[PDB]
């Protein structure tokens, strides 16, 4: 089977929603961002799990594994949701809850 | 936050 | 992920693999506080997921991790499930996770950051090496 | 989670490899072949499994789950391995072992 | 399969699940014989790997479900991992099956059949009703 | 072949 019984981690750039349209087109909304296209893909299994970015010497979550090429192709970048866009409801619910 | 205390 | 490494064991505190009933990895998730995970919506979860968390290596015998239960889901009421958009869910546990050098929470940024394009990232999980 | 633990079953009506290029273009060749877009569709988990079709009172194996829509649209067909196109690999192979 | 119907327990014989060595299912797969059983070169499979046979409930507390161990492994060597052209691999049975009212198997068409664009046909498996 | 014994 191709599932790692041992935690993988990898390294990619983020794209621009500019960059990201010239392959998704109009399926790419404001609470997405994309990462990769590079030579590695997130894949069936990984979703829901962090996309992090260094900021001030801490890692915080930019992303969430959301969506991607039906191959998980090392060439085509993955969708995220954007933290940021969806923050202001993650803080509400954590401060009424 | 986010500093592991084992760092990747 | 596919083309990417093993990492150190305990290097990624906050992330959370989540189970169904039966028992195995069906979603991946971060833990924000030791009572809250952040996932995505469309990972379906529900009160009867598990969510372990200090967990490397996915065949032992048996390892020292945590398994919490989860005491309310959260969806984005704006999640849209034919779009994909603002797909993301918060688990808020029955039983707070044990925070140590191994689990621990990641920061969370502001609506008004700003990430350029360009800059590397990491993501982690244990989906697939190879399609 | 989404995972059903009893077996699931969907008819679907199959399709000209011409229909399907409309929806996935050039990346379906020679050993592809497409079903779906009607209100069904494979999802993460059902690859490898069967599709197959009654033929003389019987059912016969016309495809293997291989790829689809990146988010399991029920209006995007499926892509299927041709069994036409690879059973004499598989005939020559059993003949042989 | 999303938009599904649940299966009369049974009644698709020839389905099969494999599953990795940690245990739990990666891929379907049909057997063509008692030895012998067909499913994706995507799933990359493994020796290591499991085919169970006569399974309807990943649940069931027990049932009379046959695990069987895989002797070789034959993936087409026209396989192509950036294409996914050739999706297909052959799984030569350490031990056979034993047919029954619950297992058995589909039948094989010959290169020069012809489906028609528009038949009813019908898919099974265990994966997500919903994205 | 392809004949169950219990019918889909
Ligand atoms: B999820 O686990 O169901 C798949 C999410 C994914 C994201 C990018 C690339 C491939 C798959
Ligand atoms: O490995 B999979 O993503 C299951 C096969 C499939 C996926 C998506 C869409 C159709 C079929």
């Amino acid at each position: 089977a191709n599932t790692p019984d041992r935690l993988q981690q990898a390294s990619l750039p983020l794209l621009s929603n500019t960059n990201c349209k010239k392959y998704w087109g109009t399926k790419i909304k404001d609470a997405m961002i994309c990462a990769g296209a590079s030579g590695v893909s997130s894949c069936m299994g990984d979703s829901g799990g962090p996309l992090v970015c260094k900021k001030n010497g801490a890692w915080t979550l930019v992303g969430i594994v959301s969506w991607g090429s039906s191959t998980c192709s090392t060439s085509t970048p993955g969708v995220y949701a954007r933290v940021t866009a969806l923050v202001n409801w993650v803080q509400q619910t954590l401060a009424a809850n | 936050c986010g500093v592991p205390a084992i760092q990747p | 992920i596919v083309n990417g490494e093993e990492a150190v064991p305990g290097s990624w505190p906050w992330q959370v693999s989540l189970q169904d009933k039966t028992g195995f990895h069906f979603c991946g998730g971060s833990l924000i506080n030791e009572n809250w995970v952040v996932t995505a919506a469309h990972c379906g979860v529900t009160t009867s997921d598990v969510v372990v968390a200090g967990e490397f290596d996915q065949g032992s015998s048996s390892e020292k991790i945590q398994k919490l239960k989860i005491a309310k889901v959260f969806k984005n009421s704006k999640y849209n499930s034919l779009t994909i958009n603002n797909d993301i869910t918060l688990l808020k546990l029955s039983t707070a996770a044990s925070f140590s050098q191994t689990v621990s929470a990641v920061c969370l940024p502001s609506a008004s950051d700003d990430f350029a394009a360009g800059t590397t990232c990491v993501t982690t999980g244990w989906g697939l090496t190879r399609y």
